[PDB]
């Protein structure tokens, strides 16, 4: 059973911050939401589609109906600012959505700066290949990368860092796609795709 | 208080056993189901197993069912997780967690349970990735260009990157590593110079890896 919800939720302070999770007839099931927030345990701020455990700010409220469970914070300060992920359960089977991170703005958005590099002639000889997408001076700090071959989708051999901040408070990441030298010259084209608030930029490289 | 306490992680070899503990207090895990939760490093949580308040029931989820064993020490009012044949993937922070309503098992009728109280984690990392030293590739440049160098394949960390020995320093930019599911580290430096100078001006890449002791510059030029 499939739990998905978005990455990212961004939100500037006072303003609401709508959190979904869906799953065939979640509905029927009992939904739970935990809060994370970095090098923390997580906390349960929401359980039986509805209810708030006591210590938990009433500005915190859950839905649940048909396909769609809905965590909701309204007036969000940045004591919110945390990874939130939904909870139900298959059989004795305990699943956990994908987690959102919530951002709660504190300084201007700031689109990503991307450059992509081909593999080296250099690697290229030691039989081996790595594109490398770098991607700079962004906020807030989530991104989702993807790769493309020619015109398809590319999962296998990507390895992506988390976001983390710079020296001027905005975010890096980077992402790695490892390649044989036969499949960077099998394409023409190779392609990084980053994803920032609803923005989509690309770079391109290829084989020549 | 209630609360949790897990123990016994570490740094294995896959293929290795480890047996992780959670010690309760502030109540008795025998009027409890409880459960173990992981997370792999910047990824979301997974559920790992439960034990019921009885200890006459245990379930597990697919990825560690027949290697991973739950069980309760009633005496010392402590959980464990005996894990067997360890895999890379089973890297991750290890919470024990308490689950107030699940009773007996297979549930008579839909499951409204949820975790109440979480443990701190221990975390269990199962690699047998060793000292090795980073290959350094530049990354030639294509009204800037950017070039850099690729540090590939080090343990463990760290790596530090300069340019011309720290005498360029305008423009450099040394990325935070990613770590592959290998156990070895990759990292990039770039640095973003004006187009007309890549003819005359030299780029030098220096990299150091104190562990392996590796100190390698590597010239980065057009084409």
């Amino acid at each position: 059973y499939e739990l998905t919800q978005p990455p990212s939720v961004s939100v500037s302070p006072g303003q609401t911050a709508s959190i979904t999770c869906s799953g065939d007839k979640l509905g029927d099931k009992y939904a739970c939401w935990y809060q994370q927030k970095p090098g923390q345990s997580p906390v349960l701020v929401i359980y039986q589609d509805s209810k708030r455990p006591s210590g938990i700010p009433e500005r915190f409220s859950g839905s649940n109906s048909g396909n769609t469970a809905t965590l909701t914070i309204s007036g969000t300060q940045a004591m919110d600012e945390a990874d939130y992920y939904c909870q139900a359960w298959d059989s004795s089977t305990v699943v956990f959505g994908t987690g959102t991170k919530v951002t709660v703005l504190g300084q201007p958005k700031a689109a990503p700066s991307v450059t992509l590099f081909p593999p080296s002639s250099e690697e290229l000889q030691a039989n081996k290949a790595t594109l490398v997408c770098l991607i700079s001076d962004f906020y807030p700090g989530a991104v989702t990368v993807a790769w493309k071959a020619d015109s398809s989708p590319v999962k296998a051999g990507v390895e992506t860092t988390t976001p983390s901040k710079q020296s001027n408070n905005k975010y890096a990441a980077s992402s790695y796609l490892s390649l044989t030298p036969e499949q960077w010259k099998s394409h023409r084209s190779y392609s990084c795709q980053v994803t920032h608030e609803g923005s989509t930029v690309e770079k391109t490289v290829a084989p020549t | 208080q209630v609360q949790l306490v897990e123990s016994g992680g570490g740094v294995v070899q896959p293929g290795t056993s480890l047996r992780l503990s959670c010690e309760a207090s502030g109540f008795t895990s025998s009027a409890y189901a409880m459960h173990w939760v992981r997370q792999a490093p910047g990824k979301g949580l997974e559920w790992v197993a439960v034990i019921t308040f009885d200890g006459g029931y245990q379930y597990y989820a697919d990825s560690v069912k027949g290697r991973f064993t739950i069980s309760r020490d009633i005496s010392r009012n402590t959980l464990h997780l005996h894990m067997n044949s360890l895999r890379a993937e089973d890297t991750a922070v290890y919470y024990c967690a308490r689950d107030p309503l699940t009773k007996l098992l297979p549930f008579d009728w839909v499951s409204g349970g949820y975790f109440d109280y979480w443990g701190q984690g221990t975390l269990v990392t199962v690699s047998s990735a060793s000292t090795k030293g980073p290959s350094v590739f530049p990354l030639a440049p294509s009204g800037t260009a950017a070039l850099g160098c690729l540090v590939k394949d080090y343990f463990p960390e760290p790596v530090t990157v300069s340019w011309n020995s720290g005498a360029l320093t305008s423009g450099v930019h040394t990325f935070p590593a990613v770590l592959q599911s290998s156990g070895l580290y990759s990292l990039s430096s770039v640095v973003t110079v004006p187009s007309s100078s890549l003819g005359t001006q030299t780029y030098i890449c220096n990299v150091n890896h104190k562990p392996s002791n590796t100190k390698v510059d590597k010239r980065v030029e057009p084409k």
